[PDB]
């Protein structure tokens, strides 16, 4: 089951119509704090975060407006978080700036393919109906706070020499190189004894503790994952692991609510370690799937967003084994998504209703074989699993 | 809102650096102390030392350094405090006064920039044409002195070494070169450039950049005989100068890691090197000569000098006495021996000052006569550290406040006191190493082992599996204890011993449910280094009588509890992220009876009434209400603003005062009453003051008398907190009329009255972080209030222009140096 | 002398292109949002959880809160005449449908299924044989047939449903298509040209009141291929010819009244050829 075959570069270029995308790489800052109008695209009810990215295709006329107004402009446009569906109920969003564009205007209508990813997020000051045709909102942007370390504070100034320690022996080779973390600990966290608190607590509010534990985690998801593809910064960090957190969007959006980055990390891991089971979103007693049958087959994670030939955005979640669920269709690959491994729709025994894909491959010789693609809206997660 | 008044009851008493030069006069030898933002310059007689003057200076001390420019005699001292403040300070004598000029001044901190984690590097060219701060990574700040650089511009050269461990400047040069250690993929590396102010940049080093020991982190500068300079390593000391290196591997070093060095003669010969754990060694230079121009050494040879305090740093002076300027422990004034004295050690000590050091916690204790309560803190650390007792006054002795000591060799933690048994239950633990097959060994005799009873707990719990396999030779692992200690003598009566690899982390003294017994309760934590996050934990109560201890109930937790606190009849606990309050039932058992969820470890857990204060590390501090005729926990409001925090207290029903991360002091206020729920559910921030000090603990009470003036008593409430410089400082609430009054005060002799480095007391005392920096509101800054007296009395009469205000704050009545002086002299009563 | 139409259809019987014609056409049909239709409160409300109108096609003429309905409202330029397509009728939604034909001045209701298809219940009997007037409080609504109307291939169930609250009447000529089986088409496509003409010639396919409404518990299977060869009628047989495949995609923008098998399509496009001339 744990045999490494095919590339998981694939799923992440979204090979939906091939190649010639805009790749400008130019991006967008914007100063925090401050209060923008920024437009926002309706019919993607879907909670972003920054880093990741979003797939879209666009049918209505004034959302290819949009397009092209963005298109000239810098082409930051809003997302909100909706935390109630019944009208909108947004108090958050997360700006997304356009990355990959191209247009083809199939038949007599218009399509759009464009791909973006999440920069910034702010909090909704205004949300307001100007311009009919598409919603402009005027939000307000949350700063990143960024915390110096918790030992800064103390300042042991003789001991400021030996903050500086030699990097890790190996990656993954050496069992002893986990005596370095032990050793780690007792080094940088020295002058702990000048506070009330012992030395392990503040390893429990380290940025790099938290990565780490957080990374033997996804390489225990996935064993191929390896180092060098995870960002260096705890804030880059803390974004990709919420992006694959199987979690629903009370949960999503009160992530995206926190600033700090070591906060995120921490629940993050609180989350990693708690949820261990998940239900159908109707029928809570189904329980398709537990935490031990994740792995990742994309760079970005275990999950990852994409779109269906509809404009409607599905974040799958791809996993080995999924019971209660009976298959539909027939494995016809039509849509490349994962390339070469065909789909057929599923749904769970008790409650009649969408759950997922079922992804074989075609040619009979791939590792990942047989696995499913459960949705994150199908899916509710479970705190005590029990 | 929220109108406060803080009062330093007790200056900072631990040292960052002390320097020896000749700043009163150049036939005199000085002895400069910087005991945080105190600057104090003693002179020395051959006898010991004469102090001649004391300085509260207006912020932390960076760095400080003396140098001679040649442009003059007397000496010159360089000072750069925490907020970038760099000054120059000449010792102005004039017939009896002395005054500390400011040659030049200026702020050195850049706009945009992350400081290094290493920490400011404060070097001073010999030569005096220049001085080099490294403050920002990737920036190596330069200011140069020619008599015209009065405003302190500094210029940064760019510099490809990120992570640069130490800097120095190299003497004999004809050009300003600096060498330096820095840290690349490849290893540790020491190269070393040729600052011009020409070019305003850098150029070529003397010679390469050769590869060095994985843990060089001490460069010296030896004088101009010898040239180049000495690079010390976890295990190797190295010497490099152009195409000379020589390097040994002294086994004694070996145990420990330099921490401490400097020269002891101007010709460079021997230096003085101090280590991690307090032992002192001196280091040789063989001055080998073959012709003019020997500029060579033979091999380098060390030895161990002895053992002293742990130092921060040392300072060769006169000659024979070494200061060596502790920071955990006391500072000592140890003399060498050339001889030793038939132990091995050459160092004998002749002096000690006192340093109530970190104060991990604290206890305000009426002791006799009732009113007149003193002060018990737990000091220092390791074999340092102390229960320091500090009373106020006598009523033999001299002294405003009198601190008497009871070393315990060991690192004492918590601290309660029992009045039903006088005695002191303090927390401690100590360090031991492991054997090759045994139980590990002490290193010293300590109070948890020197003990009339030493028990130790024997608990079943806990027989799950565990790997102790990490468990090699040299493995300092730390032995908990609770001691309990007689309250006459201070003689450690009881030395209970806890569970293997547990930590006791919480402890209270308490009177639970109807019985009459009072008992310490004792919460720990099992921990085990593989397992990041606790799981396993248990709550312990001891009853002490007839010189003995004994487990009457045990509770297992299943969680990691950090404080306990004794709400009316019952036991409130904070586990893990979960508040639980437990009864004492009659069977003598805890009995859990609610547990609030918070969703963040409740670190900090305080209580007034039927109020609880909850803080986590990082800020989140919320609110929570027991409502006893259901039984349960409602949140009341809350407040996440990010941000690393020590410490908290409740001032009143509404206010709550803490610290926060830069030395910082914030007081959050529960509004209440207001028109939306959402917004009565949120604590508005109102107080900030940028206090400078890393507060550690809080304790209500007051060190003076009891109530006096009853009601008449301007000043509501008063309490205590203890930090890590040994600072007790006070706080207390004001009114709406005497809080504008004072903020007058304070600016008009911010106006009138002249710092040093002429650095703005409001910028000072501004809340400072990396978010943002506000200035200073809600607080008043008491050492200015009880300075304004100590200055003349036209002085007095400049600041009270036009104040109005003044007796009974009626009709606006005309000022003067009678009910000022009045009011000021009854501030000073509070502490 | 024959249209390309017949040319077309014979080619397509040659070749036997027919499913592949159905399975390019349902590849190259097209969504809508109807993201309104389906709701997580609403699901008890909507028969068949799989179809959904979509938000523009179906109008909520239901001038009240919430109250939401599974229909849907065509209306092609080329044609001129609007029609209502809807679902099987459980009974808070036959209370909706009441309304929505009382408000929709509908004139005529065309049923193409019986209740007992396949031995099983798939839509929710409404209307008695007899009189049987019956009197529903959930929106004081009045039922009550005019006659029985039995005829030869079908049966006309004519009511004259009035509102007592409002205190109004409205006569509709409701057909009942009963020669008809569930997923299936009659034999003699000339019964459906007769009864294609007498609804024609009912008024139906008349300005002259509202839009009518064509359901057959499901709007899609049955009614989408009525719908198509009425509109084929009255499209190409009143000047030059159109393309039945366009057109159909046309009117499959409005809804997904796609045939679910190309045999539909092959007894529309006999229908039509039948009723050209
Ligand atoms: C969805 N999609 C994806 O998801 N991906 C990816 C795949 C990769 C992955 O891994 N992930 C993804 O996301 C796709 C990739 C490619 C593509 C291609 C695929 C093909 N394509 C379209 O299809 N376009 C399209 C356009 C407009 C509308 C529709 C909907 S539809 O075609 O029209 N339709 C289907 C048949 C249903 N039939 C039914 C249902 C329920 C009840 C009854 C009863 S029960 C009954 C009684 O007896 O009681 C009845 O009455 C009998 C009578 O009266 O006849 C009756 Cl009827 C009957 C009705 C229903 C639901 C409405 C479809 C073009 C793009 C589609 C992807
Ligand atoms: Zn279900």
């Amino acid at each position: 089951p744990n045999i490494i075959n095919f590339d998981t570069s694939l799923p992440t270029s979204h090979t939906y119509l091939g190649a010639d995308m805009e790749e400008f790489h130019g991006r967008t800052l914007h100063d925090d704090d401050s209060c923008q109008v920024i437009p926002v695209l309706p019919q993607v009810m879907m909670i972003l975060i920054p880093g990741q990215t979003l797939p879209l295709q666009l049918f209505h006329p004034q959302e290819v407006s949009m397009v092209r107004n963005l298109i000239q402009k810098d082409r930051t446009f809003a997302v909100l978080a909706y935390s109630n569906v019944q009208e909108r109920e947004a108090q958050f969003g997360t700006t997304a700036e356009i990355y990959a564009y191209r247009e083809e205007q199939d038949f007599g209508i218009e399509i759009v393919k464009v791909k973006a990813i999440g920069r910034q997020r702010f909090k909704v000051l205004e949300l307001r109906t100007q311009s009919d045709g598409i919603q402009q909102a005027k939000v307000q942007i949350l700063p990143e706070c960024v915390l110096p370390s918790t030992m800064s504070a103390v300042q042991l100034e003789s001991l400021n020499k030996c903050q500086i320690f030699p990097s890790k022996p190996v990656s993954r080779e050496d069992q002893c190189s986990y005596k370095w973390w032990q050793k780690y600990q007792k080094r940088k966290f020295h002058c702990a004894n000048l506070t009330s608190w012992p030395r392990w607590l503040y390893s429990l509010y380290d940025a790099e503790t938290l990565m780490d534990r957080i990374k033997k985690q996804l390489r225990e998801w996935d064993e191929n994952l390896k180092d060098d593809s995870l960002p260096s910064n705890p804030i880059d960090f803390s974004y990709r692991v919420a992006a694959c957190l199987p979690i629903d969007d009370v949960l999503r959006i009160q992530l995206l609510k926190i600033g700090s980055a070591i906060q995120r990390l921490r629940c993050e891991l609180d989350i990693m370690n708690k949820c261990t089971s998940l239900c159908c979103k109707q029928c809570q007693e189904t329980e398709i799937t537990t935490k031990n049958e994740i792995f990742s087959l994309s760079l970005c994670g275990p999950m990852a967003a994409y779109v269906n030939p509809h404009g409607y955005v599905h974040e799958t979640l791809t996993v080995y084994k999924a019971c209660n669920l009976n298959l539909i269709g027939r494995p016809s690959t039509e849509h490349s998504w994962f390339p070469g491994y065909a789909w057929t729709v599923a749904q769970c025994k008790i409650c009649a209703s969408h759950i997922g894909w079922k992804f074989t491959a075609t040619k009979k010789d791939m590792s990942p074989q047989k696995f499913w693609g459960l949705t994150r809206s199908a899916l509710l997660p479970t705190i005590p699993d029990t | 809102m929220s109108y406060n008044y803080v009062v330093t009851a007790q200056k900072p008493t631990a040292v960052n650096g002390c320097v020896t030069g000749h700043f009163t006069s150049a036939e005199d030898l000085n002895l400069l102390i910087a005991k945080n933002t105190r600057l104090e310059i003693y002179v020395v007689t051959a006898e010991g030392l004469r102090p001649v003057k004391e300085v509260g200076m207006y912020g932390k001390i960076a760095v400080m350094e003396l140098f001679r420019p040649k442009g003059e005699s007397k000496d010159l001292l360089f000072i750069l405090t925490a907020k970038y403040n760099a000054c120059i300070l000449e010792y102005k004598q004039s017939g009896e006064s002395i005054d500390i000029i400011t040659r030049a001044h200026g702020n050195v901190q850049d706009r945009i920039g992350r400081p290094s984690e290493t920490g400011i590097i404060g070097i001073i060219d010999p030569e005096c044409r220049m001085i080099g701060l490294r403050l920002y990574d990737g920036l190596f700040k330069v200011i140069p002195l020619d008599r015209d650089n009065k405003e302190l511009k500094a210029f940064n050269i760019r510099l490809e070494e990120l992570h640069v461990i130490d800097v120095k400047f190299l003497y004999g040069c004809q050009a300003p070169t600096i060498c330096f250690v820095y840290q690349d993929p490849q290893g540790r590396h020491v190269k070393t450039y040729e600052v011009s102010l020409r070019e305003k940049e850098f150029n070529k080093g003397p010679w390469k950049q050769e590869n060095v020991e994985a843990e060089a982190s001490m460069v010296i500068a030896v004088p101009e005989p010898f040239g180049g300079a000495i690079i010390i390593g976890q295990e190797s000391i190295t010497y490099h100068n152009g195409d000379k290196y020589l390097a040994i591997a002294p086994p004694i070093i070996k145990q420990s890691t330099i921490v401490c060095h400097n020269r002891v003669d101007p010709n460079g010969s021997r230096y003085l090197l101090g280590d991690m754990e307090g032992r002192l060694f001196m280091l040789l230079l063989e001055k080998e000569e073959q012709m003019d121009g020997t500029v060579t050494l033979k091999d380098l040879r060390v030895e161990l000098l002895g053992e002293t305090s742990i130092a921060e740093c040392l300072t060769y002076l006169d000659n024979g006495v070494v200061f060596v300027g502790s920071r955990l422990g006391d500072s000592q004034l140890v003399k060498l021996n050339v001889d030793s004295n038939e132990q091995g050690s050459y160092v004998v000590a002749m002096e000690t000052f006192t340093n109530l050091g970190p104060i991990v916690d604290m206890c305000v204790v009426d002791l006799e006569r009732q009113g007149q309560g003193q002060l018990v803190t737990c000091s220092g650390a390791f074999k340092e550290g102390s229960l320091r007792i500090i009373r106020n006054g006598i009523g033999d002795e001299i002294q405003k406040l009198h601190i008497r000591t009871v070393p315990l060799y060991e690192s004492p933690r918590k601290i309660c006191y029992q009045e039903v048994s006088q005695c002191f239950g303090v927390l401690s633990s100590r360090i031991e190493v492991q054997d090759t097959s045994g139980g590990t060994t002490a290193l010293r005799p300590s109070a948890s082992t020197q003990a009339l009873s030493s028990s130790v707990s024997s608990s079943k719990l806990f027989s799950s599996s565990t790997a102790p396999h990490e468990t090699s030779f040299g493995e300092e692992v730390e032995v908990h204890n609770l001691l309990i200690i007689d309250q006459h003598t201070f003689e450690v009566l009881h030395a209970h011993q806890f569970l293997q690899n547990e930590y006791a982390l919480s402890l209270v003294s308490c009177k639970l449910g109807k019985d009459p017994n009072t008992y310490f309760i004792v919460g720990t934590a099992m921990v085990y280094p593989e397992e990041a996050e606790p799981k396993q934990g248990r709550i312990v109560v001891f009853q002490y009588s007839d010189g003995k201890l004994q487990t009457v109930a045990e509770k297992e937790v299943k969680g990691a509890v950090y404080s306990m606190v004794e709400f009316n009849g019952k036991l409130l606990a904070s586990i893990n992220s979960t508040v639980r309050l437990y009864e004492w039932t009659t069977e003598k058992e805890l009995r859990t009876e609610c547990n609030h969820y918070n969703n963040i470890m409740a670190l900090y857990l305080k209580t007034k009434g039927d109020f609880i204060l909850v803080g986590d590390l990082m800020r989140s501090v919320l609110l929570l209400a027991y409502k006893p005729m259901e039984g349960n926990f409602e949140e009341i409001a809350r407040d996440f603003n990010p941000n690393w925090m020590s410490a908290v207290e409740i001032l009143d029903d509404d206010n709550f005062l803490g610290a926060e991360n830069a030395f910082n002091l914030f007081v959050c206020q529960k509004d209440s009453a207001a028109t939306t729920d959402e917004e009565r559910q949120h604590l508005q921030e109102v107080g900030l003051f940028h206090l400078g000090e890393f507060v550690n603990v809080f304790c209500h009470g007051s060190l003076v008398m009891q109530n006096l003036g009853e009601t008449s008593t301007p000043t509501q409430g008063s309490v205590l907190f203890g930090t890590v410089n040994g600072m007790i400082g006070l706080v207390t609430s004001l009114s709406e009329s005497w809080y504008n009054l004072l903020l007058d005060m304070q600016n008009r002799l911010n106006k009138v009255i002249k710092s040093v480095g002429k650095i703005e007391h409001s910028f000072w005392r501004s809340f400072h972080t990396e978010r943002k920096t506000e200035p200073a509101t809600g607080f008043i800054d008491g050492d200015l209030i009880e300075s304004f007296l100590d200055i003349s009395r036209p002085k007095m009469q400049e600041v009270v222009a036009n104040l109005q205000y003044d007796d009974g704050s009626g009709m606006k009545r005309e000022a003067t140096a009678d009910d000022l002086i009045k009011v000021v002299e009854e501030l000073t009563r509070i502490h | 002398m024959p249209t390309t139409i017949e040319r077309e259809f014979e080619e397509l019987d040659t070749q036997r292109r027919w499913q592949p014609l159905y399975l390019e056409i349902r590849n190259e049909s097209h969504d809508y949002p109807h993201r309104v239709a389906k709701f997580p409160e609403n699901r008890n409300r909507n028969r068949y959880r799989d179809v959904s109108p979509y938000d523009h096609s179906r109008v909520k003429l239901q001038n009240a809160e919430n109250d939401y309905i599974n229909a849907s409202l065509v209306d092609i330029e080329e044609a001129q005449r609007s029609y209502i397509l809807t679902q099987g009728p459980l009974p808070n939604t036959c209370c909706h449908f009441w309304l929505m034909v009382w408000q929709q001045k509908t004139k005529a209701v065309v049923m193409l299924n019986r209740i007992v298809e396949k031995e099983s219940v798939k839509c929710a009997q409404y209307w008695p044989t007899d009189d049987q007037e019956m009197l529903f409080k959930e929106t004081g609504f009045s039922v009550k047939l005019l006659s029985e109307d039995v005829k030869s291939y079908y049966t006309v169930h004519l009511l004259q449903l009035e509102n007592i609250n409002s205190g109004e009447t409205r006569t509709i000529s409701h057909f009942h298509y009963t020669t008809w089986p569930d997923f299936g088409v009659p034999e003699s496509p000339a019964s459906f040209l007769n009864f294609l003409f007498k609804v024609r010639e009912s008024g139906s396919l008349n300005p002259d009141h509202g839009p009518a409404v064509i359901h057959c518990s499901a709007g899609i299977g049955r009614s989408g291929t009525f719908s198509l060869v009425d509109t084929c009628l009255v499209l190409m047989e009143k000047g030059d010819d159109i393309n039945i495949k366009q057109v159909l995609l046309n009117m499959r923008k409005y809804r997904m009244g796609l045939i679910q098998t190309p045999d539909q399509l092959r007894f529309s496009y006999m229908a039509i050829i039948e009723g050209a001339k």
